[PDB]
């Protein structure tokens, strides 16, 4: 049970730390389009 | 008890998700 | 007890009065622990007491599938199954045992579970040691030989002249006749559209060709005299199976829209 | 057997040629009885 | 010398502190090389000996001494804890009959291995620290039994097993409790292929497959292996041999290609045989028969013409051959589906022939039975044909497409599902180099 | 040994049987459930007499297959239905699991409950079985004695009956900074 609620939950975290990925991912991805375009 | 235990196993297995994001980072 | 009781009860045929004998001493193993097989060494039970407790599967089953029950008799069978085969089991031993799921195996066989009743004859333990030194054990499979790919000839004549037809077994023999039959129905339906109705009573093994007439009706056969007729051999169109393949270019669309994503999440 | 031969369709069968001209003889001889 | 012995063991535990670190990647995977490295050292002799002495001083250290029942004595709670388990694993590791002969004292040993201190805390502590194998395959020799009575009850240590197996499989949390799991189940599979009838693999499949990544390629195709033989008697051959198809080069064996991946190969004959293919053993006249396919080349060379009599005469011949890898309950099958074959190259090439010449080939056979014989043969297809008797004409159809169909197209989709084969695969495998430049 | 009789045994009569049949199975389910997993369709319909008692048997029964299975909720479920076969100082790693497994559920479902209701835990729409054994294992949250433990549970469990008590409970037992800090630590 104990030191989970403790440590575990930091885990949440690493969820969301994927999840400040694959949106930034997309950024790169059209960031290169656009900029694609202009080089 | 082992209640929350293998809670660690759900988003220690996220530790992957991570990666592949990871590998985008460089491949992007 | 109730033990030799039934044990004369089924000595004596009468299988249904040796029917509800069973569920009281049912119970007696319940308590005499036998019915459950031992896993922790008894010594003695197998043959302290156990053995007509191996028996009584045999017997109840005997009777049951005399009684033309099957469950029961598998049931039994199931129970004596461990005291047939536990995997060792040297300790008891018996004969009919082998006519038991030879009759089961035919059981199965008229159950017309193709790989159960052959893995079975996997999970048997020993095989060909088993196997072919039991006529009854050589019926189902010589008979699937011949009833697998299905040319039934000699198996369907010799299970008339199957002595475990002969003792105990017409009852699925009755069954598999027509069980074999309509396989041939349908071999006949697929050699054949138009057919002399002697050639398919000679076929079905049939003497009144409205023995037939009424199977060719039953499966619904276009027939004039003497002839049965297949206008149509199959079921074609007939509802379900549908709305995939023709999944002609919308799989391979998708397929394409999955290639192209295949092409585009390759991103 | 060997490596390397023309391998496969398979081993074919053997005892034809000669029971060819065995019977080419004897189909021409068949055909000498023609 | 014992100390090189050791020395090893010494830097294994070294990694094994790299494990006493973390996963293991390495460890585990050292383990495993290091298992390579098992066979060179070896011995006992000062190795266990002295082991007390470098185990010393922990109890189940002294137990394990009842497996080391030698002189050894000599001198030398936390260095000692999963080394000590690392060296049980070497313990198991021992056994191979290296250092041993009959591990029935190590069977005990296993439970009073596995069982104590063992077997309970280490979900994803323990990463296939657990051989089960290692442990079975010891059991594996004693299965040589005949001897022990089964044994016992009937038999319910391999029961137990079984249960103790499921224990883990019980264990098996997909927590990544995973590794070992199905060859708990090829055991119990192959202990199905001992007496049993699989079908519980339908249950064994409803769970899993050995999920997934983290397997040697060897039991996942061990796997597939007794996988195939499921669909054996199951009558489902591609998949089986799909399986094959999945199994073979494929878990790279080459020390096991001579033995077992035969049995492999063995089976995968057998494959082509229930689907009439009969490939080109032209290789597989090589790295086989010797002691594998040859009986199948003769099945083979039969099922090629398929002469019953000759046919028969092979597993006439072979039979024990067939019997010694269970391979007999096949080819009953394939007797006249060869024979039908045939039928199919009697000229169904007319578009009919009349009945009695395709009664002749049968009146070369069995007469009338034709009729069933090749009802028999039109039932399946295999081959397509018509005839009526009314006309006593066997009317054998085209056969012929101008294809224009989805046929291939569906090879596509073979080939597509493919399209992305390694092409996603790589993406798979980019991961790993530039991520790990990351580190 | 393998369950054929028992596989048998399942439809034969006399619930006494089916008794002493689901307890040799109930004891040997857990290797031959793999075997026995064909006849929960019947084990189902079982637990579904109340005629047969023990049936609860089976349904927990049915769980070990189900682990076995993998299947949970339908296994809780007849653990929860099994109530007397189930206990939790009944120990299994399997127990221990099904428990842990039960629990999670309860989580979100408090959770779900808290969504609308904050006080959904005072009321009955949780299984109280689960509720209980939640508590239940609460209890022995309590009896383990470090409450967040309890607490990060009834955290998520939302239940300040718990916390409070938990808290007062141990405020005038001991720890006189702690029980202040234990509230600040969570």
């Amino acid at each position: 049970y104990f030191k989970l609620k403790k440590l575990e939950k930091e885990y949440e975290l690493l969820t969301l730390q994927e999840d400040y990925i694959k949106d930034e991912q997309r950024h790169l991805k059209r960031e290169l389009k656009r900029a694609q375009e202009e080089v | 008890e082992q209640k929350i235990q293998e809670t660690e196993l759900k988003i220690r297995s996220k530790t992957e998700n991570v990666r592949r994001l990871e590998a985008q980072r460089n491949a992007l | 007890e109730l033990t030799k009781s039934l044990s004369i009860a089924f000595e004596n045929g009468d299988y249904a009065a040796c029917e509800k004998l069973l569920p009281p001493i049912k119970i007696e193993l319940i308590k005499n622990n036998l019915l459950i097989p031992d896993l922790s060494i008894q010594n003695d039970i197998y043959l302290n007491d156990l053995m007509i407790t191996k028996r009584i599967l045999e017997v109840g089953a005997l009777a049951s599938i005399q009684t033309f029950n099957f469950d029961s008799f598998e049931n039994y069978f199931n129970q004596l199954k461990p005291y047939y085969f536990s995997n060792n089991h040297k300790l008891s031993e018996s004969d009919k045992k082998s006519k038991l799921i030879s009759l089961y195996l035919l059981n199965l066989l008229s159950q017309n579970n193709t790989t159960k009743f052959h893995s079975e004859l996997q999970y048997l333990d020993k095989h060909i040691k088993n196997l072919e030194d039991d006529s009854l054990l050589s019926y189902p499979i010589k008979l699937d030989r011949w009833l697998m790919e299905g040319s039934y000839q000699k198996a369907w004549d010799l299970l008339q002249s199957g002595s475990q037809n002969i003792s105990e077994f017409d009852s699925f023999t009755d069954i598999l006749k027509s069980a074999i039959r309509d396989e041939i129905a349908k071999n006949t339906e697929l050699s054949y559209d138009f057919l002399p109705l002697s050639n398919i009573k000679a076929l079905l093994f049939f003497n009144n060709e409205k023995e037939t007439e009424k199977f060719a009706l039953e499966r619904n056969w276009p027939i004039v005299n003497s002839k049965v007729y297949f206008n149509n051999q199959s079921k074609e169109k007939a509802d379900y199976e549908d709305e995939m393949m023709h999944e002609e270019d919308q799989k391979t669309n998708i397929i394409e829209k999955a290639m192209d994503y295949a092409i585009s999440i390759e991103n | 057997q060997t490596n390397i031969w023309e391998e496969n369709w398979d081993d074919v069968e053997v005892d034809d040629d000669f029971t060819n001209e065995l019977k080419a003889e004897l189909d021409r001889y068949k055909r000498e009885n023609q | 010398m014992a100390s090189t012995a050791v020395m090893m063991d010494v830097d294994s535990s070294g990694v094994n502190d790299l494990h006493h670190s973390e996963k293991k990647y390495a460890e585990e995977d050292q383990v495993q090389e290091l298992l390579k490295v098992l066979n060179e050292i070896s011995k006992t002799t000062l190795t266990l000996d002295p082991r007390y002495i470098w185990r010393s001083l922990k109890d189940l250290s002294s137990l394990r001494n009842q497996e080391l029942l030698n002189a050894e004595t000599l001198c030398f709670k936390t260095i000692e804890v999963t080394a000590e388990i690392n060296c049980f694993m070497h313990l198991l590791v021992q056994l191979f009959l290296w250092d041993s002969k009959e591990l029935e004292q190590l069977v005990e040993f296993n439970r009073k291995v596995v069982i104590p201190n063992l077997l309970c805390y280490y979900n994803l502590r323990s990463l296939n620290l657990i051989n089960a194998k290692l442990w079975f395959y010891i059991y594996l020799s004693h299965e040589t039994l005949a001897r022990s009575s089964e044994e016992i009850n009937s038999d319910n240590q391999n029961i137990i097993l079984r249960s103790t197996m499921m224990k883990f499989l019980k264990i098996a949390s997909l927590k990544h409790d995973n590794e070992t799991k199905a060859m708990l189940i090829n055991l119990i599979l192959r202990d199905f292929l001992n007496n049993g009838e699989v079908d519980s693999a339908s249950d064994f499949i409803s769970k899993l497959e050995y999920p997934h990544t983290d397997v040697s390629s060897s039991l996942e195709a061990r796997y597939f292996f007794y996988l195939s033989k499921i669909n054996a008697i199951q009558l489902d051959y591609s998949t089986a041999n799909e399986y094959i198809i999945a199994a073979i080069r494929k878990a790279p064996h080459n020390s096991k290609s001579l033995g077992f991946l035969q049995q492999s190969n063995k089976l995968h004959c057998c494959i082509q045989l229930l689907m009439g293919d009969i490939p080109e053993l032209s290789f597989f006249h090589q790295s086989n028969m010797q002691k594998s396919l040859l009986p199948y080349y003769h099945l083979t060379k039969a099922v090629k013409l398929g002469d019953l009599k000759k046919f028969t005469s092979t597993i006439t011949k072979y039979k024990q051959l067939l019997l010694k890898d269970d391979t007999y309950q096949l080819c009953v099958r394939l007797r006249s589906n060869v024979i039908k074959t045939g039928i199919r190259i009697i000229s169904l090439t007319y578009k009919k022939i009349s009945l009695r010449d395709i009664c002749l080939k049968l009146n070369l056979d069995s007469e009338q039975t034709v009729e069933y014989m090749v009802s028999r043969a039109i039932r399946d297809g295999v081959i397509e044909a018509k005839i009526n008797h009314e006309d006593g004409f066997i009317e054998t159809t085209e056969l012929l497409n101008i294809y224009d169909s989805e046929d291939p197209q569906q090879v596509f989709d073979e080939r597509i599902k493919f399209a992305n084969q390694l092409h996603d695969e790589y993406l798979v495998s980019m991961r790993y180099p530039e991520d790990k430049k990351t580190q | 040994t393998t369950a054929a009789p028992l596989l048998a045994l399942l439809r034969e009569n006399q619930d006494s049987v089916k008794t002493y049949a689901l307890e040799s199975i109930n004891n040997v389910v857990d290797q031959l459930w793999s075997e026995i997993s064909n006849e929960l369709p019947d084990i189902e319909a079982l637990y579904d007499d109340d005629t047969f008692s023990d049936r609860e048997m089976a349904a927990l029964i049915a769980s070990k297959v189900y682990y076995n299975l993998g299947e949970y909720e339908s296994a809780v479920k007849y653990a929860l239905a099994a109530k007397d076969r189930f206990d939790i100082d009944e120990k299994s790693q399997f127990v221990e699991t099904i428990v842990s497994k039960s629990i999670e559920m309860y989580v979100q479902e408090a959770s779900k409950q808290y969504t609308k209701d904050e006080q959904f835990y005072t009321k009955d729409i949780i299984d109280p079985k689960l509720t209980s054994i939640f508590e239940r294992m609460i209890e022995k949250c309590l009896k383990a004695s470090e409450l967040k433990l309890a607490l990060g549970i009834a955290l998520e469990g939302y239940r300040l009956d718990i916390i409070e008590s938990a808290l007062k409970s141990k405020l005038d037992q001991d720890s006189t900074s702690e029980n202040v800090k234990i509230i600040n630590y969570l």
